[PDB]
Protein backbone atom coordinates (compact mmCIF):
# COMPACT_ATOMS: atom_id res chain seq x y z
CA UNK A 1 0.00 0.00 0.00
CA UNK A 2 1.03 3.72 -0.81
CA UNK A 3 0.31 5.94 2.10
CA UNK A 4 2.33 3.33 4.50
CA UNK A 5 5.44 4.19 1.91
CA UNK A 6 4.97 8.00 1.84
CA UNK A 7 5.03 8.06 5.59
CA UNK A 8 8.75 6.08 6.21
CA UNK A 9 10.17 7.70 2.95
CA UNK A 10 9.17 10.95 2.88
CA UNK A 11 11.13 12.47 0.25
CA UNK A 12 9.31 10.35 -2.22
CA UNK A 13 5.64 11.98 -1.65
CA UNK A 14 8.35 15.15 -2.01
CA UNK A 15 8.86 13.46 -5.66
CA UNK A 16 6.14 12.62 -7.04
CA UNK A 17 3.90 16.28 -5.88
CA UNK A 18 7.27 17.52 -8.19
CA UNK A 19 7.24 15.22 -11.31
CA UNK A 20 3.22 16.35 -11.50
CA UNK A 21 4.07 19.89 -11.63
CA UNK A 22 5.08 21.04 -15.16
CA UNK A 23 6.75 24.38 -13.33
CA UNK A 24 8.32 21.93 -11.20
CA UNK A 25 9.51 20.01 -14.15
CA UNK A 26 10.70 23.05 -15.92
CA UNK A 27 12.36 24.12 -13.69
CA UNK A 28 14.57 21.10 -13.58
CA UNK A 29 15.18 21.16 -17.24
CA UNK A 30 16.33 24.59 -16.88
CA UNK A 31 19.09 23.37 -14.46
CA UNK A 32 20.30 20.90 -16.72
CA UNK A 33 20.59 23.35 -19.42
CA UNK A 34 22.75 25.20 -17.05
CA UNK A 35 24.75 22.26 -15.44
CA UNK A 36 25.62 21.58 -19.15
CA UNK A 37 26.73 24.59 -19.86
CA UNK A 38 29.03 24.44 -16.62
CA UNK A 39 30.12 21.16 -17.74
CA UNK A 40 30.85 21.42 -21.63
CA UNK A 41 30.94 25.49 -21.83
CA UNK A 42 33.64 26.40 -19.34
CA UNK A 43 37.15 25.24 -18.68
CA UNK A 44 38.00 26.78 -15.50
CA UNK A 45 35.26 25.75 -13.39
CA UNK A 46 34.07 22.61 -15.43
CA UNK A 47 34.78 19.10 -13.62
CA UNK A 48 34.78 17.33 -17.10
CA UNK A 49 37.36 20.06 -18.17
CA UNK A 50 40.07 19.30 -15.28
CA UNK A 51 39.80 15.34 -15.95
CA UNK A 52 40.24 15.84 -19.15
CA UNK A 53 43.12 18.19 -19.22
CA UNK A 54 44.30 15.66 -16.19
CA UNK A 55 44.55 12.62 -18.04
CA UNK A 56 46.61 14.37 -20.90
CA UNK A 57 49.06 16.08 -18.25
CA UNK A 58 49.74 12.88 -16.91
CA UNK A 59 50.86 11.15 -20.43
CA UNK A 60 52.60 13.94 -21.29
CA UNK A 61 54.07 14.36 -17.78
CA UNK A 62 55.30 10.13 -17.61
CA UNK A 63 57.35 10.83 -20.25
CA UNK A 64 58.87 14.23 -19.54
CA UNK A 65 59.86 11.84 -16.29
CA UNK A 66 61.35 9.09 -17.97
CA UNK A 67 62.21 9.56 -22.01
CA UNK A 68 65.77 11.15 -20.98
CA UNK A 69 66.53 7.50 -19.50
CA UNK A 70 65.28 5.51 -22.46
CA UNK A 71 67.43 3.83 -25.02
CA UNK A 72 66.47 4.05 -29.05
CA UNK A 73 68.49 3.87 -32.02
CA UNK A 74 68.95 1.62 -35.64
CA UNK A 75 67.67 2.26 -38.58
CA UNK A 76 64.45 3.31 -40.65
CA UNK A 77 63.19 -0.95 -40.83
CA UNK A 78 63.57 -0.98 -37.04
CA UNK A 79 66.60 -2.92 -37.94
CA UNK A 80 69.80 -2.39 -35.91
CA UNK A 81 72.69 0.14 -37.32
CA UNK A 82 76.49 -0.01 -36.98
CA UNK A 83 76.47 3.95 -36.67
CA UNK A 84 73.51 5.82 -36.72
CA UNK A 85 72.72 9.28 -34.48
CA UNK A 86 69.24 10.71 -35.22
CA UNK A 87 67.86 13.53 -32.84
CA UNK A 88 64.48 14.95 -32.05
CA UNK A 89 64.42 17.89 -31.39
CA UNK A 90 61.95 19.90 -28.53
CA UNK A 91 61.99 16.53 -26.36
CA UNK A 92 63.06 16.32 -22.54
CA UNK A 93 66.53 14.89 -22.87
CA UNK A 94 69.26 14.72 -20.81
CA UNK A 95 70.45 18.51 -19.77
CA UNK A 96 69.31 19.55 -23.30
CA UNK A 97 65.64 19.61 -25.30
CA UNK A 98 66.70 17.22 -27.70
CA UNK A 99 66.40 13.58 -27.35
CA UNK A 100 69.31 11.59 -28.83
CA UNK A 101 69.00 8.09 -30.39
CA UNK A 102 72.36 7.00 -31.09
CA UNK A 103 72.02 3.15 -29.73
CA UNK A 104 74.09 0.70 -32.52
CA UNK A 105 74.35 -2.68 -33.32
CA UNK A 106 71.69 -3.80 -30.94
CA UNK A 107 68.59 -5.11 -32.19
CA UNK A 108 65.50 -2.39 -31.34
CA UNK A 109 62.62 -4.12 -29.71
CA UNK A 110 61.49 -5.26 -25.71
CA UNK A 111 64.08 -4.53 -23.56
CA UNK A 112 66.33 -2.65 -26.15
CA UNK A 113 66.14 0.50 -28.37
CA UNK A 114 62.85 2.01 -28.92
CA UNK A 115 63.12 1.81 -32.81
CA UNK A 116 63.01 4.65 -34.88
CA UNK A 117 59.65 3.69 -36.34
CA UNK A 118 58.09 4.14 -32.75
CA UNK A 119 59.71 7.34 -31.45
CA UNK A 120 58.89 8.95 -34.77
CA UNK A 121 54.91 7.88 -33.69
CA UNK A 122 55.74 8.88 -29.96
CA UNK A 123 57.64 12.48 -30.78
CA UNK A 124 54.86 13.33 -33.16
CA UNK A 125 51.78 12.27 -30.17
CA UNK A 126 53.87 14.46 -27.95
CA UNK A 127 54.96 17.24 -29.80
CA UNK A 128 51.37 17.49 -30.91
CA UNK A 129 49.85 17.39 -26.99
CA UNK A 130 52.80 19.76 -26.09
CA UNK A 131 51.79 22.40 -28.87
CA UNK A 132 48.05 22.11 -27.41
CA UNK A 133 48.85 22.78 -24.30
CA UNK A 134 50.55 25.36 -24.46
CA UNK A 135 47.66 27.15 -26.30
CA UNK A 136 45.30 26.17 -23.64
CA UNK A 137 42.92 22.80 -24.53
CA UNK A 138 39.25 24.36 -25.32
CA UNK A 139 35.75 23.95 -23.40
CA UNK A 140 34.51 20.29 -24.23
CA UNK A 141 31.58 21.56 -26.57
CA UNK A 142 33.94 23.19 -28.70
CA UNK A 143 35.24 20.28 -31.73
CA UNK A 144 36.44 22.54 -34.92
CA UNK A 145 39.28 23.93 -33.16
CA UNK A 146 42.97 23.26 -34.73
CA UNK A 147 46.00 23.55 -33.77
CA UNK A 148 49.82 24.06 -36.08
CA UNK A 149 52.58 22.25 -35.27
CA UNK A 150 56.26 21.98 -36.08
CA UNK A 151 58.85 19.96 -35.15
CA UNK A 152 62.19 19.07 -36.39
CA UNK A 153 64.84 16.42 -35.91
CA UNK A 154 68.20 15.72 -37.63
CA UNK A 155 70.25 12.12 -39.40
CA UNK A 156 73.55 11.82 -38.69
CA UNK A 157 75.74 8.82 -38.94
CA UNK A 158 77.18 6.77 -42.09
CA UNK A 159 74.63 4.78 -43.10
CA UNK A 160 72.19 6.67 -41.44
CA UNK A 161 68.55 6.06 -42.98
CA UNK A 162 66.11 7.26 -40.93
CA UNK A 163 65.66 10.68 -43.10
CA UNK A 164 65.84 9.45 -46.44
CA UNK A 165 63.42 9.31 -49.06
CA UNK A 166 62.09 6.15 -48.13
CA UNK A 167 61.76 7.12 -44.60
CA UNK A 168 60.59 10.77 -45.35
CA UNK A 169 58.53 10.74 -48.78
CA UNK A 170 60.55 13.31 -50.03
CA UNK A 171 62.05 13.11 -53.50
CA UNK A 172 64.92 15.10 -52.93
CA UNK A 173 66.81 14.61 -49.90
CA UNK A 174 68.03 18.26 -50.16
CA UNK A 175 66.03 20.92 -50.30
CA UNK A 176 62.46 18.75 -51.43
CA UNK A 177 59.73 18.82 -49.97
CA UNK A 178 56.66 16.81 -49.53
CA UNK A 179 52.72 17.58 -48.86
CA UNK A 180 50.01 14.68 -47.88
CA UNK A 181 46.78 14.95 -46.16
CA UNK A 182 45.41 12.24 -43.91
CA UNK A 183 42.27 12.92 -42.44
CA UNK A 184 42.02 12.73 -38.23
CA UNK A 185 38.30 13.10 -37.40
CA UNK A 186 36.32 13.94 -40.24
CA UNK A 187 38.70 16.40 -40.69
CA UNK A 188 41.50 16.99 -43.11
CA UNK A 189 44.95 17.39 -42.06
CA UNK A 190 47.82 19.58 -43.74
CA UNK A 191 51.22 17.85 -43.30
CA UNK A 192 54.46 19.21 -44.76
CA UNK A 193 57.60 17.59 -44.80
CA UNK A 194 60.93 19.17 -46.04
CA UNK A 195 64.29 18.53 -45.64
CA UNK A 196 67.56 20.28 -46.10
CA UNK A 197 71.75 19.09 -45.77
CA UNK A 198 73.97 20.52 -43.80
CA UNK A 199 77.86 19.86 -44.39
CA UNK A 200 80.59 19.30 -42.12
CA UNK A 201 82.18 22.28 -43.05
CA UNK A 202 79.46 24.52 -43.43
CA UNK A 203 79.71 27.71 -41.74
CA UNK A 204 77.93 27.51 -38.20
CA UNK A 205 78.17 24.09 -37.48
CA UNK A 206 78.82 23.22 -34.06
CA UNK A 207 78.39 19.55 -34.31
CA UNK A 208 81.96 18.58 -36.16
CA UNK A 209 79.71 16.66 -38.70
CA UNK A 210 77.58 16.46 -41.55
CA UNK A 211 73.49 16.02 -41.38
CA UNK A 212 70.39 16.00 -42.84
CA UNK A 213 67.15 17.61 -41.12
CA UNK A 214 63.69 17.08 -41.10
CA UNK A 215 61.07 19.28 -41.07
CA UNK A 216 57.32 18.78 -40.65
CA UNK A 217 54.65 21.33 -40.13
CA UNK A 218 51.01 19.96 -39.57
CA UNK A 219 48.05 22.62 -39.88
CA UNK A 220 45.09 21.88 -39.15
CA UNK A 221 45.82 19.53 -36.47
CA UNK A 222 42.26 18.76 -33.88
CA UNK A 223 42.74 20.20 -30.71
CA UNK A 224 39.54 18.98 -29.39
CA UNK A 225 39.41 16.42 -26.10
CA UNK A 226 38.73 13.51 -28.09
CA UNK A 227 41.76 14.30 -30.73
CA UNK A 228 43.75 15.23 -28.18
CA UNK A 229 43.21 12.02 -25.63
CA UNK A 230 43.85 10.18 -29.06
CA UNK A 231 47.21 11.45 -29.31
CA UNK A 232 48.08 10.86 -25.29
CA UNK A 233 46.30 7.23 -25.97
CA UNK A 234 49.39 6.88 -28.71
CA UNK A 235 51.95 7.94 -26.56
CA UNK A 236 51.66 6.20 -23.65
CA UNK A 237 50.92 3.14 -25.67
CA UNK A 238 53.48 3.49 -27.78
CA UNK A 239 55.84 3.28 -24.76
CA UNK A 240 53.96 0.41 -23.46
CA UNK A 241 54.31 -1.58 -26.39
CA UNK A 242 57.78 -0.79 -27.69
CA UNK A 243 59.18 -1.35 -23.93
CA UNK A 244 62.25 -0.09 -23.96
CA UNK A 245 65.52 -0.39 -21.88
CA UNK A 246 66.02 2.77 -19.85
CA UNK A 247 68.56 3.74 -17.07
CA UNK A 248 68.28 6.90 -14.51
CA UNK A 249 70.94 9.12 -13.42
CA UNK A 250 70.05 9.05 -9.73
CA UNK A 251 71.21 12.94 -8.28
CA UNK A 252 72.55 13.42 -5.30
CA UNK A 253 70.05 14.31 -2.75
CA UNK A 254 67.65 14.35 -4.70
CA UNK A 255 64.01 12.13 -4.99
CA UNK A 256 65.25 8.62 -5.71
CA UNK A 257 64.13 6.33 -8.34
CA UNK A 258 63.61 2.50 -8.55
CA UNK A 259 64.70 1.06 -10.33
CA UNK A 260 67.24 2.54 -11.72
CA UNK A 261 67.59 0.08 -14.65
CA UNK A 262 64.76 -1.93 -16.38
CA UNK A 263 62.22 -1.69 -19.28
CA UNK A 264 59.68 1.25 -19.26
CA UNK A 265 56.66 -1.11 -19.15
CA UNK A 266 57.65 -2.46 -15.70
CA UNK A 267 56.21 1.00 -14.89
CA UNK A 268 52.99 -1.13 -14.63
CA UNK A 269 50.96 0.74 -12.10
CA UNK A 270 52.13 3.76 -13.54
CA UNK A 271 51.00 2.95 -16.96
CA UNK A 272 48.18 0.86 -15.80
CA UNK A 273 46.81 4.09 -14.17
CA UNK A 274 47.24 6.59 -16.92
CA UNK A 275 46.00 3.92 -19.84
CA UNK A 276 43.08 4.01 -17.15
CA UNK A 277 42.38 7.66 -17.09
CA UNK A 278 42.32 8.07 -20.56
CA UNK A 279 39.93 5.58 -20.92
CA UNK A 280 37.78 7.65 -18.50
CA UNK A 281 38.31 10.74 -19.73
CA UNK A 282 36.93 9.18 -23.44
CA UNK A 283 34.03 8.04 -21.85
CA UNK A 284 33.03 11.42 -20.12
CA UNK A 285 33.87 13.05 -23.42
CA UNK A 286 31.46 10.88 -25.11
CA UNK A 287 28.57 11.57 -22.74
CA UNK A 288 28.79 15.20 -24.54
CA UNK A 289 26.96 13.66 -27.72
CA UNK A 290 24.14 12.42 -25.61
CA UNK A 291 23.87 15.84 -23.94
CA UNK A 292 23.96 17.85 -27.38
CA UNK A 293 21.04 15.36 -28.40
CA UNK A 294 19.00 15.57 -25.76
CA UNK A 295 18.07 19.82 -25.61
CA UNK A 296 15.99 20.15 -22.55
CA UNK A 297 15.04 23.95 -23.77
CA UNK A 298 11.43 23.27 -24.85
CA UNK A 299 8.98 23.93 -22.08
CA UNK A 300 6.73 21.05 -21.35
CA UNK A 301 3.05 21.11 -19.84
CA UNK A 302 -0.46 19.57 -20.70
CA UNK A 303 -2.11 19.83 -24.33
CA UNK A 304 -5.35 21.38 -25.43
CA UNK A 305 -5.02 23.51 -22.15
CA UNK A 306 -5.98 20.59 -19.98
CA UNK A 307 -3.81 19.64 -16.60
CA UNK A 308 -0.74 17.86 -17.15
CA UNK A 309 -0.93 13.87 -16.91
CA UNK A 310 2.12 12.10 -16.04
CA UNK A 311 1.07 8.99 -17.24
CA UNK A 312 0.36 10.11 -20.90
CA UNK A 313 1.70 13.90 -21.34
CA UNK A 314 5.20 12.74 -20.52
CA UNK A 315 7.26 11.63 -23.95
CA UNK A 316 10.17 14.20 -23.17
CA UNK A 317 10.87 11.94 -20.20
CA UNK A 318 13.38 9.28 -21.88
CA UNK A 319 15.22 12.22 -22.71
CA UNK A 320 15.60 14.04 -19.77
CA UNK A 321 16.40 11.13 -17.75
CA UNK A 322 19.07 10.10 -20.50
CA UNK A 323 20.71 13.73 -20.58
CA UNK A 324 20.54 13.79 -16.76
CA UNK A 325 21.83 10.23 -16.51
CA UNK A 326 24.79 11.76 -19.03
CA UNK A 327 26.08 14.77 -16.52
CA UNK A 328 25.73 12.70 -13.69
CA UNK A 329 28.27 10.08 -15.40
CA UNK A 330 30.32 12.98 -16.41
CA UNK A 331 30.72 14.08 -12.99
CA UNK A 332 31.60 10.55 -12.10
CA UNK A 333 34.43 9.87 -14.26
CA UNK A 334 35.44 12.99 -13.54
CA UNK A 335 35.90 12.26 -9.60
CA UNK A 336 37.50 8.80 -10.69
CA UNK A 337 40.32 10.44 -13.23
CA UNK A 338 41.34 12.18 -10.19
CA UNK A 339 41.09 9.74 -7.65
CA UNK A 340 43.41 7.09 -9.75
CA UNK A 341 46.08 9.28 -9.77
CA UNK A 342 45.95 11.33 -6.98
CA UNK A 343 48.86 10.51 -4.31
CA UNK A 344 46.21 10.86 -1.06
CA UNK A 345 45.72 7.16 -1.88
CA UNK A 346 48.59 5.88 -3.52
CA UNK A 347 50.62 3.66 -1.91
CA UNK A 348 54.30 2.53 -1.92
CA UNK A 349 56.37 3.33 -5.11
CA UNK A 350 53.78 4.37 -6.98
CA UNK A 351 53.37 7.08 -4.48
CA UNK A 352 57.15 8.12 -4.58
CA UNK A 353 56.67 7.96 -8.44
CA UNK A 354 53.44 10.82 -8.62
CA UNK A 355 54.90 13.09 -5.46
CA UNK A 356 58.64 13.05 -6.40
CA UNK A 357 58.68 13.11 -10.32
CA UNK A 358 54.96 13.69 -12.25
CA UNK A 359 54.27 16.20 -9.94
CA UNK A 360 57.26 18.33 -10.10
CA UNK A 361 58.79 20.44 -11.98
CA UNK A 362 62.53 21.54 -12.71
CA UNK A 363 61.99 24.34 -15.15
CA UNK A 364 62.39 27.79 -13.99
CA UNK A 365 55.97 28.23 -12.85
CA UNK A 366 57.06 28.50 -17.26
CA UNK A 367 53.76 27.93 -19.59
CA UNK A 368 52.69 25.10 -19.34
CA UNK A 369 54.25 22.84 -22.51
CA UNK A 370 57.31 24.21 -22.93
CA UNK A 371 60.62 21.93 -22.82
CA UNK A 372 64.06 23.03 -21.35
CA UNK A 373 67.27 21.69 -20.38
CA UNK A 374 65.80 20.92 -17.03
CA UNK A 375 62.24 19.68 -17.51
CA UNK A 376 63.64 15.57 -17.64
CA UNK A 377 63.04 13.45 -14.54
CA UNK A 378 60.30 15.94 -14.13
CA UNK A 379 56.86 15.89 -14.77
CA UNK A 380 56.56 19.34 -16.00
CA UNK A 381 52.62 18.94 -16.41
CA UNK A 382 50.80 20.93 -13.94
CA UNK A 383 49.59 17.60 -12.15
CA UNK A 384 49.57 18.81 -8.71
CA UNK A 385 47.82 22.18 -9.59
CA UNK A 386 45.08 20.35 -12.05
CA UNK A 387 44.21 17.77 -9.10
CA UNK A 388 43.71 20.76 -6.99
CA UNK A 389 41.41 22.26 -9.38
CA UNK A 390 39.85 19.82 -10.63
CA UNK A 391 38.81 19.15 -6.39
CA UNK A 392 37.77 22.93 -6.96
CA UNK A 393 35.12 22.74 -9.45
CA UNK A 394 33.85 19.49 -7.89
CA UNK A 395 33.29 21.64 -4.67
CA UNK A 396 31.54 24.36 -6.60
CA UNK A 397 29.65 21.83 -8.04
CA UNK A 398 27.60 20.99 -5.25
CA UNK A 399 24.25 22.82 -6.01
CA UNK A 400 24.49 21.10 -9.74
CA UNK A 401 24.80 17.95 -9.02
CA UNK A 402 21.87 17.44 -6.65
CA UNK A 403 20.08 19.55 -9.68
CA UNK A 404 21.00 16.97 -11.72
CA UNK A 405 20.15 13.99 -9.51
CA UNK A 406 16.65 15.67 -8.70
CA UNK A 407 16.02 16.44 -12.81
CA UNK A 408 17.50 12.30 -12.90
CA UNK A 409 14.92 11.26 -10.31
CA UNK A 410 11.82 13.23 -11.85
CA UNK A 411 12.38 12.32 -15.35
CA UNK A 412 12.71 8.16 -14.08
CA UNK A 413 9.37 8.85 -11.77
CA UNK A 414 7.28 9.52 -15.26
CA UNK A 415 9.38 7.09 -17.55
CA UNK A 416 7.91 4.95 -14.87
CA UNK A 417 4.51 6.57 -14.64
CA UNK A 418 4.13 6.04 -18.68
CA UNK A 419 3.71 2.11 -18.60
CA UNK B 1 31.60 3.10 2.90
CA UNK B 2 29.97 4.67 6.27
CA UNK B 3 28.93 7.95 7.02
CA UNK B 4 27.31 8.95 10.78
CA UNK B 5 26.18 12.20 11.21
CA UNK B 6 25.79 13.48 15.16
CA UNK B 7 25.55 17.19 16.78
CA UNK B 8 21.99 17.57 16.05
CA UNK B 9 19.14 19.08 18.37
CA UNK B 10 16.27 21.26 19.38
CA UNK B 11 17.70 25.15 19.72
CA UNK B 12 16.46 28.34 19.90
CA UNK B 13 17.04 31.30 16.85
CA UNK B 14 20.20 32.90 17.32
CA UNK B 15 21.77 28.97 18.68
CA UNK B 16 24.95 27.35 18.29
CA UNK B 17 25.29 23.48 17.01
CA UNK B 18 28.17 21.84 16.12
CA UNK B 19 27.88 18.89 13.97
CA UNK B 20 29.86 16.44 13.27
CA UNK B 21 30.21 13.40 10.57
CA UNK B 22 32.54 9.96 10.83
CA UNK B 23 33.60 9.22 7.47
CA UNK B 24 35.12 6.08 6.42
CA UNK B 25 38.85 6.07 5.06
CA UNK B 26 36.99 5.21 1.37
CA UNK B 27 34.54 8.00 1.52
CA UNK B 28 36.96 10.84 3.24
CA UNK B 29 40.46 10.07 1.71
CA UNK B 30 41.40 12.58 -1.12
CA UNK B 31 38.13 13.40 -1.65
CA UNK B 32 36.09 16.49 -1.63
CA UNK B 33 33.27 16.55 1.52
CA UNK B 34 30.32 18.16 2.14
CA UNK B 35 27.41 18.79 4.02
CA UNK B 36 23.37 18.35 2.86
CA UNK B 37 20.20 19.13 4.04
CA UNK B 38 16.37 18.09 4.17
CA UNK B 39 13.63 20.47 4.93
CA UNK B 40 9.95 19.00 5.50
CA UNK B 41 8.19 19.14 2.03
CA UNK B 42 11.57 19.68 0.20
CA UNK B 43 14.84 17.85 -1.61
CA UNK B 44 17.89 17.35 -0.08
CA UNK B 45 20.15 20.25 -0.83
CA UNK B 46 23.62 21.06 -0.90
CA UNK B 47 24.61 23.40 1.77
CA UNK B 48 28.46 23.69 1.80
CA UNK B 49 31.80 21.68 0.51
CA UNK B 50 35.68 21.97 1.40
CA UNK B 51 38.58 20.21 -0.77
CA UNK B 52 40.84 17.85 1.17
CA UNK B 53 43.14 20.91 1.49
CA UNK B 54 40.67 23.00 3.42
CA UNK B 55 39.13 25.34 1.32
CA UNK B 56 35.35 26.24 2.06
CA UNK B 57 32.77 26.94 0.07
CA UNK B 58 28.87 27.43 1.11
CA UNK B 59 24.99 28.02 -0.43
CA UNK B 60 24.10 31.50 -0.17
CA UNK B 61 21.59 30.66 2.01
CA UNK B 62 24.14 29.62 4.86
CA UNK B 63 26.87 32.00 3.97
CA UNK B 64 28.81 34.28 6.82
CA UNK B 65 26.76 32.22 9.43
CA UNK B 66 27.99 28.17 9.16
CA UNK B 67 31.87 27.11 9.37
CA UNK B 68 32.43 23.75 7.45
CA UNK B 69 35.71 22.30 8.49
CA UNK B 70 37.70 18.60 8.76
CA UNK B 71 39.95 16.73 10.28
CA UNK B 72 42.00 14.71 7.96
CA UNK B 73 43.84 12.87 10.81
CA UNK B 74 40.52 11.07 12.21
CA UNK B 75 38.44 11.44 8.94
CA UNK B 76 35.86 13.63 10.75
CA UNK B 77 34.00 16.41 9.09
CA UNK B 78 32.51 19.37 11.11
CA UNK B 79 29.79 21.74 10.41
CA UNK B 80 29.42 24.93 12.90
CA UNK B 81 26.04 26.71 12.74
CA UNK B 82 25.41 29.80 13.79
CA UNK B 83 22.94 32.54 13.84
CA UNK B 84 20.46 29.90 13.51
CA UNK B 85 16.83 30.63 12.25
CA UNK B 86 13.79 28.68 12.06
CA UNK B 87 14.34 28.03 8.22
CA UNK B 88 17.57 26.02 9.03
CA UNK B 89 15.21 23.45 10.76
CA UNK B 90 15.99 20.26 8.85
CA UNK B 91 17.85 16.54 8.25
CA UNK B 92 21.57 17.32 8.07
CA UNK B 93 23.70 14.79 6.04
CA UNK B 94 27.27 14.42 5.11
CA UNK B 95 28.63 13.06 2.13
CA UNK B 96 31.78 13.06 -0.28
CA UNK B 97 31.61 15.28 -3.75
CA UNK B 98 30.24 13.36 -6.25
CA UNK B 99 28.26 11.64 -3.89
CA UNK B 100 28.91 8.22 -2.81
CA UNK B 101 24.91 6.60 -3.27
CA UNK B 102 24.37 5.47 -0.16
CA UNK B 103 23.54 8.31 2.83
CA UNK B 104 23.81 8.37 6.56
CA UNK B 105 21.02 8.01 9.17
CA UNK B 106 21.53 12.27 9.16
CA UNK B 107 21.04 14.25 12.61
CA UNK B 108 17.90 15.85 12.77
CA UNK B 109 18.23 19.82 13.77
CA UNK B 110 15.62 22.08 15.06
CA UNK B 111 15.39 25.48 15.80
CA UNK B 112 12.61 26.75 16.87
CA UNK B 113 11.00 28.90 20.36
C1 LIG C 1 77.96 9.90 -44.08
C2 LIG C 1 77.74 11.29 -44.59
O1 LIG C 1 77.19 12.09 -43.86
N1 LIG C 1 78.15 11.62 -45.82
C3 LIG C 1 77.96 12.97 -46.37
C4 LIG C 1 79.25 13.78 -46.51
O2 LIG C 1 79.81 13.99 -45.22
C5 LIG C 1 81.21 13.96 -45.21
C6 LIG C 1 81.83 15.23 -45.81
O3 LIG C 1 81.22 16.38 -45.25
C7 LIG C 1 83.34 15.25 -45.56
C8 LIG C 1 83.98 16.50 -46.18
O4 LIG C 1 85.13 16.15 -46.90
O5 LIG C 1 83.58 15.18 -44.15
C9 LIG C 1 83.05 14.04 -43.46
O6 LIG C 1 83.08 14.14 -42.02
C10 LIG C 1 84.38 14.29 -41.49
C11 LIG C 1 84.54 15.75 -41.06
O7 LIG C 1 84.26 16.66 -42.11
C12 LIG C 1 85.94 15.92 -40.45
O8 LIG C 1 86.20 17.28 -40.16
C13 LIG C 1 85.97 15.00 -39.21
O9 LIG C 1 87.14 15.15 -38.44
O10 LIG C 1 85.89 13.66 -39.67
C14 LIG C 1 84.62 13.37 -40.27
C15 LIG C 1 84.42 11.87 -40.54
O11 LIG C 1 85.62 11.23 -40.94
C16 LIG C 1 81.55 13.87 -43.73
O12 LIG C 1 81.06 12.65 -43.21
O13 LIG C 1 78.96 15.04 -47.05
C17 LIG C 1 78.45 15.04 -48.36
C18 LIG C 1 78.34 16.52 -48.73
O14 LIG C 1 77.36 17.21 -47.96
C19 LIG C 1 77.14 14.26 -48.38
O15 LIG C 1 76.65 14.11 -49.71
C20 LIG C 1 75.65 15.11 -50.01
O16 LIG C 1 74.45 14.93 -49.26
C21 LIG C 1 73.67 13.80 -49.66
C22 LIG C 1 72.41 13.68 -48.78
C23 LIG C 1 73.32 13.81 -51.17
O17 LIG C 1 72.38 14.85 -51.45
C24 LIG C 1 74.62 13.91 -51.98
O18 LIG C 1 74.42 13.96 -53.39
C25 LIG C 1 75.37 15.15 -51.52
O19 LIG C 1 76.56 15.26 -52.25
C26 LIG C 1 77.26 12.89 -47.72
O20 LIG C 1 75.96 12.38 -47.46
C27 LIG C 1 75.78 11.06 -47.99
O21 LIG C 1 75.98 11.12 -49.37
C28 LIG C 1 76.12 9.80 -49.78
C29 LIG C 1 76.96 9.83 -51.05
O22 LIG C 1 75.99 9.87 -52.06
C30 LIG C 1 74.67 9.28 -49.87
O23 LIG C 1 73.81 10.17 -50.57
C31 LIG C 1 74.15 9.13 -48.45
O24 LIG C 1 72.78 8.78 -48.35
C32 LIG C 1 72.41 7.48 -48.89
O25 LIG C 1 73.19 6.35 -48.48
C33 LIG C 1 73.10 5.89 -47.13
C34 LIG C 1 73.89 4.57 -47.02
O26 LIG C 1 75.22 4.80 -46.63
C35 LIG C 1 71.66 5.73 -46.60
O27 LIG C 1 71.12 4.46 -46.96
C36 LIG C 1 70.75 6.88 -47.07
O28 LIG C 1 69.39 6.55 -46.97
C37 LIG C 1 70.95 7.18 -48.54
O29 LIG C 1 70.11 8.27 -48.80
C38 LIG C 1 74.41 10.44 -47.68
O30 LIG C 1 74.32 10.16 -46.28
C39 LIG C 1 73.07 10.62 -45.70
O31 LIG C 1 72.98 12.04 -45.69
C40 LIG C 1 73.93 12.69 -44.86
C41 LIG C 1 73.78 14.21 -44.98
C42 LIG C 1 73.75 12.24 -43.41
O32 LIG C 1 72.48 12.59 -42.95
C43 LIG C 1 73.84 10.74 -43.32
O33 LIG C 1 73.48 10.35 -42.04
C44 LIG C 1 72.90 10.06 -44.28
O34 LIG C 1 73.23 8.69 -44.25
Amino acid sequence: NLSKLLTRYSTLNTLIKLSADPSAINAARENLGASAKNLIGDTKNSPAYQAVLLAINAAVGFWNVLGYATQCGGNANGQESTSSTTIFNNEPGYRSTSITCSLNRYKPGYYGPMSIENFKKLNEAYQILQTALNKGLPALKENNGTVSVTYTYTCSGEGNDNCSKKATGVSDQNGGTKTKTQTIDGKTVTTTISSKVVDSQAKGNTTRVSYTEITNKLDGVPDSAQALLAQASTLINTINTACPYFSVTNKSGGPQMEPTRGKLCGFTEEISAIQKMITDAQELVNQTSVINEHEQSTPVGGNNGKPFNPFTDASFAQGMLANASAQAKMLNLAHQVGQTINPDNLTGTFKNFVTGFLATCNNKGSPPGTVTTQTFASGCAYVEQTITNLNNSIAHFGTQEQQIQQAENIADTLVNFGS
Amino acid sequence: VQLQESGGGLVQPGGSLRLSCAASGSIFSGNVMGWYRQAPGKLREWVAAITPQGVPNYADSVKGRFTISRDNAKNMLYLQMSSLKPEDTALYYCNRLPNYRSWGQGTQVTVSS
